[PDB]
């Protein structure tokens, strides 16, 4: 069973202070936050990977590190003492240039068994939706919820063609349990003859997947 | 083909409320998050157990690091805090609703910092503590923080729902209101 690595913070150090920095606000509840974010950036599986750190205090980004330079570089005043401490430390630096290797490949060949192959086929339905009396354009709502990964196209057509005015959508919707959906509506005042079709296209199919109405 | 993602290891540990997080993120979804009081890999996903592993305390010792960091950071800007940031709130099912069909809600809280906040779901103005799960505080591409929370219902047209959020940075609790609509 794969082990996955994390990332190795370094210790800041002490003995000066800046003026003032800025609050912005003022009478609410001081709160004080010392926030890390680590990010694996995989431009093509292990291939081609770009290690980005970055540290917040509070509100502001303050301090970088990037694969590609090799040394941290503040971002703002605040963190220009870190930058200066670590990279004088020869060791610290060289943990740190590695982890590109040692945590974010590291990981990726664990998580590539069975996060990057996740696979979950969308539940497509069409239905109208007003108030009865039309009067303005109607609306025709395609519906695919329950869908991983989220790259996914959504099309509507009006007797084989493709509608590109009149769509309105919620975008793609993270329901933050590894799961998406979206709703994309037509505006068209419907037409027997006259059918609207919607096409879902997604890595989970293997075939267009469409439903008319 | 070309495979493109992106994996965040996201930690903090926050004043004076002492408390702090350590996460993993794969393209935005929460891998998983280590229970810093109990030292436990928590999983997003059950089945994600069975394929990996993480030592706990890694994410403990991290933590202590932040913790030592945040008193270093306190010190070289005088204790000078930032105004609190308010969050955004949505409610939406997580699948299309049909009447008498089981479902959930999903409470989206969105941009908003520090990462604390209170959360009550109502249903029919009265708060619900069985059938309810949410998520940590998980990162966002900019310097704020997003959360889920969620509560299995059962549709109905009789029932209304709302989502109550207060956070420090908002006047008063933020009740987002949620009622079946065929
Ligand atoms: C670096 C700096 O501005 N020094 C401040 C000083 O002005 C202030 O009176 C004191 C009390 O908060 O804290 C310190
Ligand atoms: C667009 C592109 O560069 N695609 C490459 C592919 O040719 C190569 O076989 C693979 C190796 O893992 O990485 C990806
Ligand atoms: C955002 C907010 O209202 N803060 C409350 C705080 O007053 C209370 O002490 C704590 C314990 O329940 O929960 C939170």
């Amino acid at each position: 069973k794969k082990v996955i690595t994390a990332f190795n913070d370094g210790l800041k150090g002490g003995g000066g202070s800046l003026v003032g920095g800025g609050s912005g606000g003022g009478g609410s509840r001081p709160w004080f936050l010392e926030y890390c974010k680590s990010e694996c950036h995989f431009y093509n599986g292990t291939q081609r990977v770009r290690l980005l750190v970055r540290y917040f205090y509070n509100l502001e980004e303050n301090l970088r590190f990037d694969s590609d330079v090799g040394e941290f570089r503040a971002v703002t005043e605040l963190g220009r003492p870190d930058a200066e401490n670590w990279n004088s430390q020869p060791e610290f630096l060289e943990q740190k240039r590695a982890e590109v290797d040692t945590v974010c490949r590291h990981n990726y060949e664990i998580f590539d068994n069975f996060l990057v192959p996740r696979r979950v086929e969308p539940t497509v339905t069409v239905y109208p939706t007003k108030t009865q009396p039309l009067e303005h354009h109607n609306l025709l709502v395609c519906s695919v919820s329950d869908f991983y990964p989220g790259n996914i196209e959504v099309r509507w057509f009006r007797n084989g063609k493709e509608e590109k005015t009149g769509i309105v959508s919620t975008g793609l919707v993270r329901n933050g349990d590894w799961t998406f959906q979206t709703l994309v509506m037509l505006e068209t005042v419907p037409q027997s003859g006259e059918v609207y079709t919607c096409q879902v296209e997604h890595p989970s199919l293997t075939d267009p997947v469409t439903v008319e109405w | 083909i070309k495979e493109e993602h992106t994996i965040i290891q996201a930690e903090f540990y926050l004043l004076p409320d002492k408390r702090g997080e350590f996460m993993f993120d794969f393209d935005g979804d929460e891998i998983f998050h280590v229970d810093i009081e109990k030292s436990e890999t928590i999983w997003r996903l059950e089945e994600f157990a069975k394929f990996a592993s993480f030592e706990a305390q890694g994410a403990l010792a991290n933590i202590a690091v932040d913790k030592a960091n945040l008193d270093v950071m306190k010190e070289r800007s005088n204790n000078t805090p930032d105004a609190n940031v308010a969050p955004e709130v949505t409610v939406l099912s997580r699948s299309p609703v049909n009447l008498g069909e089981p479902n959930i809600l999903i409470c989206f809280i969105d941009k908003f910092s520090p990462p604390v906040v209170n959360v009550t779901w109502l249903r029919n103005g009265r708060p619900v503590t069985e059938g309810v799960s949410e998520t940590v505080f998980l990162p966002r591409d900019d310097h704020l923080f997003r959360k889920f929370h969620y509560l299995t219902f059962l549709p109905s047209t009789d029932d209304f729902y709302d989502c109550e959020v207060d956070h420090w940075g908002l006047e008063e609790p933020l009740r987002k209101h949620w009622e079946f609509e065929e």
